[PDB]
């Protein structure tokens, strides 16, 4: 069982069931309503003054609704950070997706939350990215060295730093 | 069981940090104990008690409204953020945004409320008003958490933050529906947990709000007593140790647990 991990988080998918998700999340690591709406959020390890965490978005409150919209923090790590500032500046609004990580590096980034609003069109997809240097990314505590950077359509429309270089 | 300052100098030399403490009758106000209490701790998430007592206060002049929506974007959006990141899409009511930043220490939802009393600089303003000359907020979320050594930025001291947390829990300062509404907010904490909460008994009432920052900065704030009625303000902070956060939990729990044990001693 366990909580919610990385694992977990991977093998839900776009176009889950409710009852999908938490078949794999672990239904005791879950919860939906109140803060949270009709998402359903499922906590991994403690972090920080939180805990690492999934959020899942659905198309709508129906019990057959799907899996639109996937964020998570501290569930999963850069494979090879290498953002540096140097890299950040670079970066441009109006950048593709492969322009702006062919700045940062490949392995810099991961997705913090990624959504559908027009599923199972992909018009409109907002995609946020976590982007960390060498020593930046924390699954337990604070970050030393990240970014976010933004999108529509896949395209960037802003970006953010913090303690980078 | 160790009396509290006991606990205190087992848990200081076991972690090689500073704790900093105050134990404070809630109706008099009285000092009961105090350890450090005139040194500075950074505030981490323990500054959105403040924070959200000066939005509550604009509230009763007719200034703000809880049921007012606040839209924002993803440049606002900060690590940390549980509950305003779901709904940026949305937008969330200040009363949803403070529920947040309490309960969850919401990181996007505080700096969107700092942003309504006038950021960092209104906040410390509001605590001078109130008569608070030490407490300041310098950063927004998430630099405030930094904690670096000797720097006053973004810091309170146990007997201040004791002291202002009971003028606006329960001076004349707030409404007496916005001091429910503070104290209901607290109460309904939930990632505090491992702290007080952890080694309170049975039967007695506790609310708080916590806080987790960099090179081991830990705290919470706690109104509690028996018989399921707040009798005194508790605040304990950690600065300056390298210790695990299991490590840090279980000193501040033990340190609760000391103040429980030693209740009437």
């Amino acid at each position: 069982a366990g909580v919610m991990t990385g694992a977990k988080f991977t093998q839900i998918q776009f176009g889950m069931t409710r009852q999908q998700v938490l078949d794999i999340a672990g239904a005791e690591n879950c919860e939906t309503g109140g803060s949270f709406g009709d998402s359903i959020h499922c906590r991994g390890h403690a972090a920080g003054d939180y805990y690492a965490y999934a959020t899942f978005g659905f198309t709508s409150a129906a019990a057959d609704a799907k899996v639109d919209s996937k964020s998570q923090m501290k569930l999963l790590a850069p494979s090879a950070p290498t953002l540096t500032l140097a890299k950040f500046n670079q970066v441009t609004v109006g950048m593709t997706r492969a322009q702006v990580l062919a700045t940062v590096g490949q392995g810099s980034c991961t997705t913090w939350s990624e959504y559908y609003p027009a599923y199972p069109s992909t018009a409109g997809v907002t995609l946020s990215l976590s982007c960390f240097d060498v020593d930046g990314y924390s699954s337990t505590g604070f970050y030393r060295g990240s970014a976010h950077l933004w999108f529509t359509d896949g395209v960037l429309q802003g970006k953010r730093q913090w303690d980078l270089v | 069981s160790p009396q509290p300052l006991e606990q205190i100098k087992l848990s200081e030399s076991q972690l090689s940090g500073r704790v900093g403490m105050i134990e404070m009758d809630l109706a008099s106000g009285r000092t009961l104990t105090a350890w450090r209490a005139d040194e500075r701790f950074p505030m981490m998430s323990t500054f959105k008690v403040v924070l959200c007592g000066a939005v509550l206060a604009r509230v009763d002049a007719g200034d703000e409204q809880l049921e007012r929506k606040i839209h924002y974007r993803q440049q606002d959006l900060v690590d940390y953020s549980p509950v305003s990141e779901k709904h940026l899409a949305d937008g969330m009511t200040v009363g949803e945004l403070c529920a947040a930043a309490i309960t969850m220490s919401d990181n996007s939802a505080a700096n969107l409320l700092l942003a309504t009393v006038g950021g960092p600089a209104g906040l410390t303003a509001f605590l001078r008003q109130i008569g608070d000359n030490v407490t300041r907020l310098d950063r927004w979320e998430t630099e405030l958490n930094e904690a670096l050594p000797g720097d006053a930025r973004d810091t309170t001291t146990p007997a201040s933050m004791a002291a202002t947390l009971r003028k606006l829990l329960t001076s004349q300062r707030l409404s007496a529906r916005s001091q429910r509404q503070l104290l209901q907010w607290m109460v309904d904490d939930r990632v505090a947990g491992p702290l007080i909460r952890s080694v309170l008994p049975a039967g007695w009432f506790i609310a708080d709000k916590t806080g987790a920052g960099e090179r081991g900065a830990r705290g919470i704030v706690a109104l509690l007593g028996p018989n399921n009625k707040a009798e005194r303000i508790v605040v304990i902070y950690l600065r300056d140790t390298p210790a695990s956060m299991a490590e840090r939990n279980q000193q501040i729990a033990g340190i609760g647990a000391a103040l429980i044990e030693h209740w009437q001693r």
